[PDB]
């Protein structure tokens, strides 16, 4: 019984630190949106300067 | 000599031809606007969710 608990004191912690850190991730692909936006602007002006 | 007649005859007696801005741009690709901002809408708001997942799986950690 001492060896199931010793897994779950450790898990309870540190599982805490992913849970904030996945969200984290998250959080900056909603900003590479914007830089998504930006690079495509880009690459339409180009295109239509090459066909020019 | 022959190099003034041809040179004489080409440049004075015809020059260039007509030719058209507006008919260019039939030919090139012509800019366009990168339409939508492309707002993301809020995803999971509430602990509504968090119910949700604390009673939906109940799998404990092995």
């Amino acid at each position: 019984r001492i060896d199931s608990v010793s897994q779950l004191q450790n898990v309870a912690e540190t599982t805490k630190v992913l849970f904030d850190v996945s969200k984290e991730t998250v959080e900056l692909e909603s900003e590479a949106f914007e830089l998504k936006q930006k690079v495509e602007l880009a690459h339409e002006a180009k295109a239509v300067l090459d066909s020019w | 000599n022959v190099i003034q007649d041809l040179y004489l005859r080409e440049l004075k007696d015809t020059k260039l031809a007509p030719s058209t801005l507006q008919d260019a741009e039939g030919n090139v690709k012509p800019w366009n606007p990168p339409q939508k901002p492309n707002l993301p809408e809020l995803e999971l708001q509430g602990p509504e969710a968090l119910k949700a997942y604390t009673e939906q799986n109940v799998e404990t950690a092995h």
